[PDB]
């Protein structure tokens, strides 16, 4: 199911890296028996991060940053609201 | 293509 974690940044970040399509067109994939249009996921976590800390884990499929929902977004979109969390980040995610 | 950010 879906999970909600909060992430404070840090001095230095946020502590993780999102990896996922340029534009719309992916491929549907079901997770939890359940379809989604692609999602971004988090492809690293910096060891001792902060989203390490907060519970971030590799392989975490991003539904939604800050309650706006990214199913089939861009890359560029879900980077837009990453940064415009400004010193705290809500992602609403699906672990594998 | 699949592209990468760092946060």
């Amino acid at each position: 199911g879906p999970r909600v974690v909060r992430i404070v940044k840090s001095e230095s970040g946020y502590g993780f890296n999102v990896r996922g399509q340029v534009s719309e067109g992916g491929q549907l994939r079901s997770i939890n028996g359940e379809l989604y249009a692609p999602l971004q996921h988090v492809s690293a976590v910096l060891p001792g991060g902060a989203a390490d800390r907060a519970g971030v884990r590799k392989g975490d499929r991003i539904l939604e940053v800050n309650h706006v929902n990214v199913e089939g977004a861009t890359h560029k979109q879900v980077v837009d609201l990453i940064r415009a969390g400004e010193k705290e980040l809500i992602l609403t995610v699906l672990s594998v | 293509d699949d592209v990468q950010t760092s946060f």
